[PDB]
């Protein structure tokens, strides 16, 4: 059946685990300073975990 | 006192984690192409102090100035260590037969 192509078009694959945390800590919108610097360095403490 | 050395050491830590910090932003904005391509007031502020931290360490670990004036080098000489004369030194004296004869 693929003789036949009529249209063809290149989706990009989804993220891999590793991009999926950059999402996390950006974006999360936090109220305070202080709490945007604890969210971005539980997120970089997972990452050292990892 | 003699901890400024671990003030930079932290100053310099905390700029290295901070420089780590904007790399994983940046890569976050172009994976998603946003507009705003404006770094977090989080990471800015800690960039900011620890940079001023490391400078005021370091404009202190640097050493400490010295006089100009040279009349204020010698002002604890004495005459007992200047007239020898490390060349000149003679050892036939009394404190041979007197120090271990």
């Amino acid at each position: 059946s693929l003789a036949e192509v009529v249209c063809l078009e290149m989706v990009d694959l989804p993220l891999t685990g590793a991009q999926a945390e950059l999402e996390g800590e950006f974006g999360k919108k936090a109220d305070g300073l202080l709490g945007m610097f604890l969210k971005r360095l539980s997120s970089q403490l997972i990452l050292l975990q990892a | 006192p003699s901890l400024w050395k671990g003030l930079v050491g932290i100053g310099l830590f905390a700029l290295a984690h901070a420089a780590f910090s904007a790399a994983q932003h940046r890569s976050y904005m172009r994976l998603t192409e946003k507009e705003d391509e404006s770094l977090p007031i989080d990471i800015v502020l800690q960039t900011l102090l620890a940079f001023a931290v490391t400078c005021y360490g370091i404009v202190h670990i640097a050493g400490e100035f010295k006089d100009m004036d040279a009349t204020s080098e010698l002002k604890n000489k004495t005459f007992d260590t200047l007239r020898n004369h490390p060349s000149f030194y003679v050892f036939n004296h009394r404190g041979r037969v007197l120090f271990r004869p």
